[PDB]
């Protein structure tokens, strides 16, 4: 019973941090993509405003 | 009256939501519905609607049946004239490139058309039905579902759907 | 037999303000000249499209509606639809000029009324949901409506 408990919670705590790190990496990619989209939208808005001013 | 005041208000809203208001489009839809409705009981059977879809849109029988099931929320085995007019306005010559942006604009609520369940949540079956009605790639639909699923519960909220529609419209406008 | 009033189909329906009667007369004169010169149907259609574009191709300084009409006439599907709409209206006006009303219009109305009554009687009463005659009649009515529309 000590063997099964030790390995059960060692495996559980080993996989918990791995899954949390994987979800953190996915979240970081999601916010990076959102920042890229926001920067592209800002660039498009600025270009449209500049063309409206110069037109 | 000009074919009831409610339909006049709906046509005014459509004109305020579309660049071109056409000429007697609602009258043409009413004439087509009257030709389809043989008994003139303000309703049409599934066979007549399927024949009309095959003659006009040349759609598949399964897709026509799915569209009839989605439009007929009353589940009485018939499609109303108002439901037929709403479906015809939803199609609005969907082969055109601007029709995709028009469907992106959708309607005033623009949430319950895809949400067949009505519980303010769109499942995978609703997205599959939308991809059947409006042509879109399966990988693109999966990417859009993943982007819309911020929580990861595979549920789309009304505010989230409005935000996604606004983002898509802003991207298409620029 | 359009069975419409001459003052209704020739009441300057064009939004550009051009007179429908003058354009119809010009189209008739061009068609007569082409028939005298034995022009092909495709050449006649191209000449009619050019004349209709020139009708909306007025001075662009006199309103942006003419510029919008010229831009719309530069496409393929929109210009074809506009030409088809103008040709049927012009033909109806030309037919209603001399004398459009005549017999066999009441016969067509009676045929339409009888068809509608028969279709209503067929759709109202359906003892058999798997019958063949009623389904065939419904399919024939749907096909006739699709062809008429």
């Amino acid at each position: 019973n000590m063997f099964v408990g030790v390995m059960i919670m060692h495996t559980e705590d080993s996989m918990k941090k791995f899954e949390r790190d994987l979800t953190l990496e996915r979240n970081l990619a999601i916010m990076e993509e959102k920042q890229i989209i926001l920067k592209r939208q800002q660039e498009e808005v600025n270009r449209l405003m500049n063309t409206q001013k110069s037109g | 009256m000009k074919l009831t005041p409610g339909c006049f208000l709906w046509y005014l809203y459509m004109d305020k939501i579309y660049c071109l208001l056409s000429l007697r489009n609602v009258k043409a839809l009413m004439v087509y519905f009257h030709l389809l409705d043989v008994h003139h009981r303000n309703t049409l059977n599934d066979v007549l609607f399927f024949h009309f879809l095959q003659h006009v849109t040349n759609l598949n029988k399964s897709q026509i049946g799915m569209i009839f099931d989605l439009l007929d929320w009353t589940a009485v085995g018939e499609i109303g004239f108002d439901q037929f007019y709403v479906l015809i306005c939803i199609l609005l010559a969907h082969q055109d490139h601007l029709e995709d942006h028009f469907m992106y604009r959708h309607s005033r609520p623009v949430f319950e058309l895809l949400d067949l369940d009505g519980e303010m949540n769109i499942g995978a079956a609703n997205f599959q039905n939308y991809r059947f009605l409006f042509n879109i790639k399966k990988q693109e639909l999966r990417d859009l579902f993943h982007d819309f699923d911020i929580t990861g519960d595979r549920l789309l909220n009304y505010k989230e759907f409005k935000l996604y529609t606004i983002f898509c419209t802003d991207k298409s406008i620029d | 037999t359009a069975n419409v009033s001459v003052s209704d189909v020739c009441e300057d329906f064009d939004e550009e303000g051009k007179s429908v009667r003058n354009r119809i007369r010009k189209y008739s004169q061009t068609i007569s000249i082409r028939d005298s010169l034995n022009l092909e149907p495709e050449e006649i259609q191209q000449q009619a499209r050019r004349e209709l574009e020139l009708c909306h191709g007025r001075s662009l300084e006199h309103g942006e509606d003419h510029e919008e009409s010229e831009t719309s006439l530069a496409s393929s599907t929109s210009e074809s639809l506009i030409f088809s709409l103008w040709k049927p209206h012009r033909t109806y006006w030309t037919e209603q000029q001399n004398r459009l009303p005549l017999p066999l219009m009441e016969l067509m109305e009676t045929e339409v009324l009888d068809i509608l009554k028969k279709a209503l009687i067929t759709y109202r009463s359906t003892i058999g949901r798997n019958h063949f005659m009623t389904k065939e009649l419904q399919g024939y009515i749907e096909g006739i409506r699709k062809r008429r529309n």
